[PDB]
């Protein structure tokens, strides 16, 4: 019997700062044990500074990203070329993915940007629309392994200040873009290391004031 | 386009009339008389054929008086065609009551509908209005023996002596100088035909140009019996009442 | 849903129905009442599928409802109960059938006499003495067999009913929760506060 | 007088009366003016106010980032075949990844214009659009009337008093056609040209309508502050 | 389907169609509302052309939407009918959603709009109908009258008359009515309909019907001789 | 829901400095019954454009037409029809990869893997994939089937990533197509000796070579092998 | 999940818990389980995560047309209906959704309503909803009182729901507390179990059964 | 007869013209921008004193950040005003936001053309559409059935519409305050009215983007209103 779902793998990562926001993504495309491309981007720049990645099914995740893509030109058609909130896009987004309920698109969305007081934002979607803002986020194949990495790295979890009885938290606060880049490049070699639907390059969005710029690492392609 | 050739059926004179059920009603009130009487312990229904002809098969004829039911049957003036139509129709609605209540429609019930469709071909649809009057003569256990009439306008009223078709004018007066509360069948019978034999325009009033029906309780206790005459029957009843 | 009885009696029909809403390992309520009024006559319990009970009941009842505005004028028990019956055997030959089955208790005055009604959610209908609908009939029908006499009063009726509670409380695995009782008769329908 | 009840008639001279009302909208509507060079293409409207205390009625539409048009007649009917244009030249970058031909854009005007012109209880479109835009084949300029017809042209002007815009422009056509790579001066060309259609009135700040697309330009509009520069 | 534009704009800006159903409505027999202090009261005309008729099953003028909301009439008999079950109907369908019965402003409101749908649909003629719609919101003493007309526009009165002579007895109720001050009792109340009534009517015999509708779902209608009882009393009082 | 009868085996490719170069087999196979051999599996559509396509042949003459449609359609009131306005690769594709996800989100697939090898107008190599789910990838070397899983390791020797591209001539890229050709002879069961190969250039244009055999085979060390463990004679 | 709401002498208090799971994977353990529908209206969501939200944020959509249209705030009755309504036109489709209705208005006073994906709407006083649904019985039930203050009644929710969350696998993260009074809905703040548990370990001397 | 979407040879369609011609019959409406709010003012006309004034409703929420008068044949305006609601509350639920004041004017106006041989007719209503966004602050359009809209920063509609439009034009500048506003349409209102005006004949609202959109009371109306006679009194 034909299946219309497939597994691409990969995996996506989504951080905000206090005046930025990254979304990071591997550029490995798979099916089942074959490597299908060592560089096809899942990661994009949807206008408005928002930036967007689909990952799961590559089929699904182009449509979905394709069809945002659309919505956003036609926001400013509809609505004298005002600018889509990050808060939005979000919920925007939300009716794509449930508008699909019964024939959902099988991908997990994070979308990275900054919020209407200029600070990071980081929303997160599961298949069929259910969504909210978060300072990190993890997806796809190895977001088993990064996230809990994330929880530990970015919020501060199950650390406690030293000498203090385990009483007093590690208090949070927010991450330079220096140092955030540093947590995503290790998420993904560590994910490379063990998950093997992840490797061959790291693309990484960030998102400032100032626009979107990019930076490409290797990684591993065994 | 097709505008151009549109009549327009369903709109408003200036006055506030509706032209085509007007129109329909002058149609009507050319077509044989139909007379209803509603008793105590009965009903009469009474209808004069449109100018028969000797060789027209009288026997096995119906033109005026058509039944609905086993307990419910209509007088009609104007467009036969038109009226089977409508009588197909209700007769159906009546089965249709049956089957979900498993009991006999009452009577208004069955007119409302009957007058809720002629009222759509007015308001809706751009076609002509049916061209019929219906004397609707039946019986229920809630309100016993009653008469009814409906229009083209699709408006219905209830009776206890009624005319339609030909001469209403002349025979609702003789009607009202006439009829009383305790009437019985058989007086009412006698006081359908002696108005027809006033204000009918043929030379004299025959067996072989009448309809004649009853709707009594005359059957065996509590049950009620639909009596369409026959030519012999019309022929007995119209000498026994001294017409001729 | 789970438990609906039904008793005529000389002059009255006497519903009882569960109170028991349960979901899984969960009793969500204890006070259910498994009935809606059609006319200020005829009274009608239900048990089944969630969902489709309440949403049917209230369809028939917005219906008779309608009716009664419509021609002034109080339809009979067995009008409504065919009117009923239709409606389920429609149903069971739609897309999503309602899986609901129904008691209609009512009071003919035209006829002064009690009538009940047992309806299945097929569309299977019967005019009876007493009636059940689910696992309760298995116990209940052989008791009032033994037990029901066609003359009896409404409080004899009454007592008839406990005697079948009892016995279901003594031998159903479920808790039901006791159960609601209302009564129908000439003066209409008014519902047994302690029981 | 009885051919001219419904765009399904003929005249007996062969003409389409409604059609030709339609046309007479356009005439009556505010001046729009459109001409182009090789690297740029330009167009310059007129804006109309309902009095001092109303806002300009807006006469520039963009239909993508490489093309848009300028109206002139009943503004509904533009937003509607504007709207058209969108969806055609958005059809044609989802499915074809293909920024859809100016030429063809006028060609799927004309042709669902055209059906509004031959069958019974529709009217006519009663607008004229000015298309402009850049594709493969470099900058363009068209002139849609709602009679189905579309011209392409170097420049053009349609609306009232049109006539002296578009008696300028075919002198000055050796002139304008060679500004390349210099948007100013194509604009200041244009507002020349348009000029030459105002009477009693002048061109102020709030009044003066910009749009230019060209090589490295995506379709911009340009008003209020925007357009001193070139008063 | 049959889709000409029936009522459409002429060049002084009227909708003819919709002014004709109004002169339909103004032919029509007089129907009259009053609203009291505790009650609202609708008087109805029957014209006296019409003897042998049946009383009992007879269409009564006045109709129950719902059991704490009525509705009288003038103009087209056939086209009331249409508007009273879709009504009916409606008020079914909001207990059902709303677990509430209709108030008298969303009937009105309902009943309303289905006219005016008819004023701009395609195939169709406007009602020839206005209404007098009149009750109590559920859990409320405030009496409520609505009026509507074939064009759609509805509106709450004090006190309203529609239907043939109503400019005569709406002249009478401007100075016999007053806003302070309302009929006190039901009594009151249904008098002063009546007398409005006698300024057009003919004979207070079988020609005037009378319907009082009260808070919580109670409505009554007058028989003839309790009608006849006002008439009488109302004569005696004007020869003076 | 379908399921493919007359089927098409591997389709590669792959990039070098100037341009592209696709190959595959001509073989119709019905299930293991080798059934025709005369199938053309690619299809030129303009002087710049060659589609490779695998799997159901029924559903591949059904693409085939709805190319040559593409075609006449944008001749159509085109006067730049052979110039400036001509069919790209990005379009061609862009337009089977729409129809492929639009059929799949019927669940009525085209049962078919796709190849669109081409040289742009400005010059850029184009090599994209697209099959029967609607999934899209590019890759300086692109394969289908078995051609996957045997033919890419040998291409990706040659071109493993984007830099080594400029480095790659026409003459070492297609040498390792031929070779990818052998080895998917000896190894896949349902291929054919006979092939066509089809290279895009963006200087020489296309270039459609047919009834390509196979050949410098090494079978002459079978005659050593004798049973299957102990066995010496 | 597990969610809560209860009805009492001073109003209504609600308790949900803020983890979200897929299978055994722990996916959230900050999500919003009760939406503000107006200042008079809240709603508990339990099940499938997109079905709620969704639905739910629906719903106050149409609570809110109704206020335009009628000019008056939506019944909780009639704010429950739509959704059971609408739940109710699915069914056999997949939904899945546990929610309650939860408000006060003049006409009926403090009222919550029990609403879920197979068409069930009921009236009631207490309900707990959710996979921990059980667990917050056990020890709402044994605690409950009309009685009770809007301290002791705020507490009893909030430990009802860290109850659930000790037991069940599937509920955790962090308690949300809302309590309903005639003036409105009022937050009574975001309590995270890591610290709230061994806090209410040490002062209540409960949770006998963990290692301290 | 003639069809419904016919032009006539001076390149206009008959209905709509038509149409025009019956909101001049209509009650005035008036509407006043300010930087610190937009006012809206209406003529109720009850046709007779028994006629309950409170219950005529012509000034009309859409949305808390925009209000809507109207004039004309009144009863068409539900549907328009039915459609603005759904529009607003539509794109809060898609967008998570308040949706721009033009954006739905432009969705009301899409409705007026929707007619032919769709609805049989235009409408026959007149629209102020008054409200206030974050991107183009507080905003008055006038929605015609002709499916054209104009932003102003004053306007008049309905039988004193030419002559209070006029009035508009010498009293309105860009530093009015809301209080001026208010008075103003008042003035205004008072000068075109037949009968006299007062709290029961007339009707104030305003938009401010801090309490959203506010139909003023019969009282608070009231001393507007008396202030109002007073300050002419005072020069
Ligand atoms: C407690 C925790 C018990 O579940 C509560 O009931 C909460 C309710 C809150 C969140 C509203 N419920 C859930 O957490 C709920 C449980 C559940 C799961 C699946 C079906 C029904 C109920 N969780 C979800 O809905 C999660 C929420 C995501 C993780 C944020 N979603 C999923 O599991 C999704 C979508 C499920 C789905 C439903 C209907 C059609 C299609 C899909 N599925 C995935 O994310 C799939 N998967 C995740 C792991 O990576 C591979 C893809
Ligand atoms: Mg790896």
């Amino acid at each position: 019997q034909f299946n219309p779902y497939g597994d691409n793998g990969g995996t996506i990562l989504g951080i905000a700062g206090e005046d930025f926001a990254v979304l990071a993504g591997d550029t490995r495309n798979i099916t089942d044990y074959s490597i299908n491309s060592r560089y096809e981007p899942k990661v994009f720049d949807c206008g408005d500074n928002i930036v967007m990645s689909a990952n799961g099914f590559a089929a699904d995740g182009d449509a979905l990203v394709k069809r945002f893509k659309n919505s956003v030109k036609w926001y400013h058609f509809d609505h004298n070329d005002k600018k889509l909130s990050i808060n939005s896009a979000a919920r925007n987004i939300q009716h794509l993915l449930y508008g699909k309920r019964f024939f959902p698109y099988y991908v997990h969305t994070i979308i990275a940007g900054l919020d209407e007081d200029g600070k990071g934002a980081v929303y997160s979607f599961d298949p069929v629309g259910s969504y909210e803002r978060e300072q990190c986020r993890a997806g796809g194949a190895a977001a088993s392994l990064i996230m809990p990495f994330l929880d530990n790295q970015v919020n501060f979890k199950n650390q406690y200040e030293p000498g203090t009885n385990g009483k007093v938290k590690k208090p949070l606060k927010y991450l330079s873009v220096e140092e955030v880049i540093k947590l995503v490049r290790d998420s993904f070699t560590s994910a490379t290391e063990r998950h093997i639907q992840v490797g061959d390059g790291l693309e990484i969005l960030i998102v400032t004031k100032d626009g979107v710029r990019k930076e490409f690492y290797e990684l591993k392609r065994d | 386009g097709s505008r151009r050739y549109d009549s327009r059926t369903t709109i408003f004179s200036p006055e506030g009339r509706l032209y085509q059920v007007e129109y329909a009603l002058e149609s009507i009130s050319h077509a044989g008389t139909a007379i209803g009487i509603m008793a105590s312990d009965g009903i009469v229904l009474a209808a004069e054929r449109k100018v028969t002809s000797t060789l027209l098969e009288q026997d096995t004829s119906t033109e005026k008086l058509y039944k609905l039911n086993d307990k419910i049957a209509v007088a009609v003036a104007g467009l036969t065609a038109d009226a089977e139509i409508l009588i197909n129709t209700a007769r159906i609605h009546a089965q249709n009551y049956l089957k979900t209540y498993n009991e006999d429609i009452p009577v208004e019930i069955l007119v409302r509908r009957l007058s809720d469709i002629k009222q759509g071909y007015t308001q809706h649809g751009g076609l002509r209005p049916f061209g019929v009057s219906f004397i609707y003569a039946g019986y229920d256990d809630r309100y016993g023996y009653q008469l009814y009439t409906s229009n083209p306008s699709g408006n219905y009223t209830g009776w206890k002596a009624i005319s339609v078709g030909a001469n209403t004018s002349a025979a609702q007066t003789l009607l009202q100088m006439d009829y009383k509360d305790d009437m019985k069948v058989d007086d009412a019978i006698e006081l359908a035909l002696k108005t027809l034999s006033k204000t009918t325009d043929s030379s004299a009033l025959t067996y072989d140009r009448l309809e004649f029906a009853t709707i009594r309780k005359g059957a065996n206790d509590g049950e009620v019996y639909q009596k369409i005459f026959k030519p012999q029957e019309i022929k007995d009843i119209l000498v026994k009442t001294g017409i001729t | 849903m789970d438990i609906i009885l039904g008793i005529r009696v000389q002059d009255s029909v006497i519903l009882a129905s569960s109170k028991a809403v349960t979901r899984g390992i969960s009793v969500l309520k204890d006070s259910d009442d498994k009935t809606r009024q059609l006319s200020p006559h005829t009274l009608m319990s239900f048990a089944g599928e969630a969902g489709d009970t309440v949403q049917f009941a209230e369809y028939i009842q917005a219906n008779i409802q309608l009716y009664s505005i419509r021609e002034d004028y109080e339809l009979s028990p067995q009008a409504v109960s065919s009117f009923v019956r239709q409606e389920l055997a429609k149903s069971i030959r739609s897309r999503r059938p309602y899986q609901v089955n129904v008691l209609i208790g009512g009071y003919d005055k035209k006829k002064n006499k009690p009538e009940l009604y047992q309806i299945d959610y097929l569309g299977t209908k019967v005019e009876l003495p007493y009636g059940a609908h689910g696992y309760s009939g298995f116990y209940t029908f052989s008791l009032l067999d033994h037990h029901y006499r066609p003359d009896m009063t409404t409080e004899e009726g009454l007592d008839l009913l406990k005697l079948c509670v009892q016995e279901l409380e003594k031998r159903m695995p479920m808790d039901f929760k006791g159960v609601i009782v209302k009564i129908v008769d000439k003066d209409g329908i008014r519902q047994v506060d302690d029981f | 007088n009885n051919y001219d009840g419904d765009t399904v008639t003929f005249s007996p001279t062969g003409r389409l009366f409604q059609v030709e009302y339609a046309l007479e909208a356009i005439k009556q509507g505010s001046v729009t003016v459109g001409l182009r060079s090789n690297t740029h293409a330009v167009l310059v409207a007129l804006k109309r106010n309902a009095d001092e205390l109303s806002s300009y009625q807006k006469k520039i539409i963009k239909c993508d980032e490489h093309m848009g048009l300028s109206l002139a007649g009943l503004a509904p009917d533009a937003r509607v075949l504007s709207n058209y244009l969108r969806q055609q030249c958005n059809y044609s970058s989802l499915v074809f990844n293909r920024k859809l031909a100016v030429e063809r854009a006028g060609h799927l005007l004309c042709d669902k214009a055209q059906k509004n012109t031959q069958s019974y209880g529709g009217r006519p479109y009663g607008v004229g659009l000015l298309i402009i835009g850049y594709d493969k084949s470099g900058a363009h300029l068209l002139e849609f009337q709602p009679s189905g017809n579309v011209t392409e042209l170097y420049g053009t002007a349609i609306g009232a008093r049109s006539q002296g815009a578009k008696t300028y422009l075919e002198r000055t056509l050796d002139t304008f056609i060679k500004i390349d790579g210099n948007p100013d001066e194509l604009i200041k060309a244009g507002v020349e040209a348009i000029s030459q259609s105002l009477r009693d009135e002048s061109l102020t700040v709030d009044n003066l309508s910009i749009a230019i697309v060209g090589k490295d330009t995506p379709f911009t509009i340009y008003d209020g502050e925007a357009v001193a520069k070139y008063i | 389907g049959y889709d000409r534009a029936l009522s459409i704009f002429s060049p002084d800006g009227h909708i003819f169609q919709v002014e004709y159903a109004l002169e339909a409505v103004k032919r029509g027999t007089c129907a009259v509302g009053v609203k009291g202090k505790n009650c609202v009261v609708l008087g109805c005309e029957r014209r006296s052309t019409l003897k042998l008729q049946d009383t009992r099953i007879t269409p009564s003028k006045v109709s129950k939407i719902d059991s704490h909301v009525v509705l009288s009439f003038s103009g087209l008999n056939a086209d009331s009918r249409i508007l009273i079950e879709k009504a009916r109907v409606e008020a079914q369908s909001h207990r059902l959603t709303l677990e509430d019965p209709v108030t008298v402003e969303y009937l009105t409101r309902y009943v309303a709009g289905v006219q005016q749908r008819y004023t701009q649909s395609g195939g169709v003629r406007p009602f020839g109908v206005s209404t007098l719609i009149a009750g109590f919101d559920p859990r409320d003493d405030e009496p409520k009258l609505y009026q509507t007309e074939p064009s759609g526009i509805y509106s709450s009165w004090s006190a309203q008359t529609i239907g043939r002579n109503s400019k005569t007895v709406r002249e009478f109720l401007e100075k016999n009515y007053d806003r302070k001050e309302p009929p006190a009792t039901v009594e009151e109340c249904v008098k002063l309909t009546v007398r409005s009534l006698l300024e057009v009517v003919q004979t207070g015999a079988k020609n005037i019907e009378i319907t009082v509708v009260k808070p919580d779902s109670d409505i009554v209608a007058l028989s003839s001789e309790e009608i006849n009882q006002y008439v009488t009393q109302i004569e005696q009082e004007k020869q003076e | 829901t379908q399921q493919p009868i007359v089927t098409g085996t591997s389709v590669i490719s792959m990039k070098y400095d100037n341009g592209v170069i696709i190959a595959a087999d001509n073989l119709g196979s019905y299930g293991s019954l080798l059934r025709f051999n005369g199938v053309e599996r690619l299809i030129p559509v303009g002087d710049n454009t060659v589609v490779g396509i695998s799997g159901d042949i029924s559903d591949m003459q059904h693409i085939e037409r709805l190319l040559k449609d593409l075609v006449t359609e944008n001749a159509y009131d085109n006067p730049l029809a052979d110039a400036e306005e001509a069919l790209e690769p990005s379009y061609i594709f862009e337009y089977l990869a729409t129809v492929m996800y639009q059929r799949r989100s019927k669940m009525n697939p085209l049962w078919n893997a796709i190849i669109v090898a081409g040289v742009q107008s400005n010059g850029d190599q184009f090599l994209r994939y697209v099959n029967l789910l609607g999934v899209t990838y590019s890759s300086p070397t692109l394969a289908t089937g078995f051609g996957a899983h045997m033919a890419n390791p040998l291409l990706r020797k040659v071109v493993d990533r984007e830099s080594d591209i400029p480095k790659t001539t026409v003459q070492v890229a297609e040498e390792a197509i031929v070779n990818a050709m052998r080895v998917l002879y000896y190894r896949d069961a349902r291929s054919s000796r006979n092939f066509s190969l089809a290279i895009i250039d963006k200087n020489t244009g296309l270039t459609f070579k047919k009834n390509l055999q196979v050949e410098n085979m090494k079978w002459d060390f079978a005659k050593d092998i004798k049973g299957y463990g102990t066995q010496k004679i | 999940t597990t969610t809560l709401a209860f009805r009492f002498q001073g109003g209504i208090i609600v308790a949900v818990d803020s983890r979200a799971t897929a299978g055994n994977w722990v996916a959230s353990q900050t999500v919003k389980k009760v939406i503000e529908i107006n200042p008079f209206l809240l709603g508990t969501m339990a099940g499938g995560a997109a079905d709620c939200q969704f639905w739910e944020t629906w719903l106050g959509s149409q609570c809110r047309l109704h206020e335009l249209r009628e000019k008056e705030r939506i019944s909780v009755a009639a704010a429950s209906k739509i959704l059971s309504n609408l739940v109710y036109q699915y069914k056999g489709a997949g939904l899945s959704m546990g929610t309650m209705i939860c408000g006060y208005t003049r006409k009926e006073g403090p009222t919550i309503y029990y609403v879920d994906s197979d068409g069930t709407r009921l009236k009631g006083d207490i309900f707990c909803v959710g996979s921990g649904q059980t667990f917050a019985y056990g020890v709402l039930d044994s605690n409950y009182k009309w009685d009770l203050s809007v301290e002791d009644a705020l507490y009893l929710g909030k430990r009802s729901i860290l109850a659930a969350a000790h037991r069940n696998a599937y509920s955790g993260g962090s308690v949300n507390l809302y309590h309903v009074t005639e003036d409105g809905w009022i937050y009574h703040g975001n309590h995270d179990v890591g610290e709230l548990f061994w806090k209410v370990k040490e002062e209540e001397g409960s949770f006998n059964n963990v290692i301290g | 007869d003639r069809g419904v979407s016919t032009f006539s040879p001076e390149g206009r369609l008959f209905q709509v013209e038509y149409s025009l011609e019956a909101i001049k019959l209509g009650s005035t409406a008036i509407g006043i921008a300010t930087k610190e709010g937009v006012v809206l003012g209406v003529e109720k006309r009850a046709t007779s004193p028994l006629l309950e004034s409170d219950s005529i409703e012509k000034i009309v929420e859409i949305d808390r950040h925009i209000g809507c008068a109207m004039s004309g044949l009144t009863a068409d305006a539900r549907s328009m005003i039915e459609h603005a609601r759904t529009a607003a509350v539509t794109h809060n639920l898609y967008y998570d936001e308040d949706i721009n004041v033009e954006s739905l004017t432009q969705s009301v106006c899409d409705l007026a053309l929707r007619f032919g041989e769709l609805m049989s007719r235009p409408f026959g209503v007149a629209l102020l559409i008054a409200g206030h966004d974050a991107d183009d602050g507080y905003q008055l359009f006038h929605a015609e059935p002709s499916g054209t809209f104009y932003r102003y920063n004053a306007k008049a509609i309905g039988s004193g519409s030419e002559g209070a439009q006029a009035e508009l034009l010498n009293e309105w500048h860009s530093s009015l305050t809301l209080k001026e506003a208010e008075l103003l349409v008042l003035k205004i209102l008072k000068q075109v009215m037949e009968e006299k005006l007062d709290e029961n004949n007339a009707q104030l609202s305003c938009i401010t983007k801090q309490d959203g959109f506010k139909i003023y009371d019969n009282e608070k109306t009231a001393e507007l209103i008396k202030e109002l006679k007073e300050k002419e009194a005072a020069e």
